[PDB]
């Protein structure tokens, strides 16, 4: 059949959020309250596209 | 004897013609039925031999817990 289209390694490179789970859980409510719009846009894109490769940006 | 008991030859003639017409139509109908049954068994596009499949009203289209589905 077909060939799987896969993004290159340069498209997957970003500055990571290098914190532990307890650091995230301490500020989880304020992160949800303040960073709501890009999170909701990303989750809507993920649930509508049904494809991670189309949501990378 | 011919006036009292016996049927006229014309009556028997036309009765035989009606009988022959009826059985000829029945025989052609039987042959067409066999051909139709063979064709619908072969192709399955008609109303007969429609074995059941799964109804599509049982699918859930609500968003799930995982986006990849």
């Amino acid at each position: 059949p077909g060939i799987v289209e896969l993004p290159s390694l340069e498209d997957l490179k970003v500055q990571e959020v290098k914190v532990s789970s307890s650091v995230l859980k301490a500020a989880a409510h304020h992160y949800g309250a303040q960073c709501d719009k890009p999170n909701k846009e990303f989750m809507l894109c993920r649930w509508e596209e049904k494809d991670p490769r189309r949501c990378l940006e | 004897i011919a006036r009292t008991f016996f049927d006229a030859p014309e009556k028997n003639y036309e009765r035989t013609m009606a009988i022959l017409q009826i059985e000829s139509e029945k025989a052609e109908l039987r042959l067409k039925e066999l051909e139709v049954r063979r064709l619908m068994r072969a192709k399955g596009d008609g109303p007969w031999f429609q074995y059941p499949t799964i109804d599509k009203a049982l699918i859930d289209h609500s968003p799930k817990a995982t986006p990849d589905n």
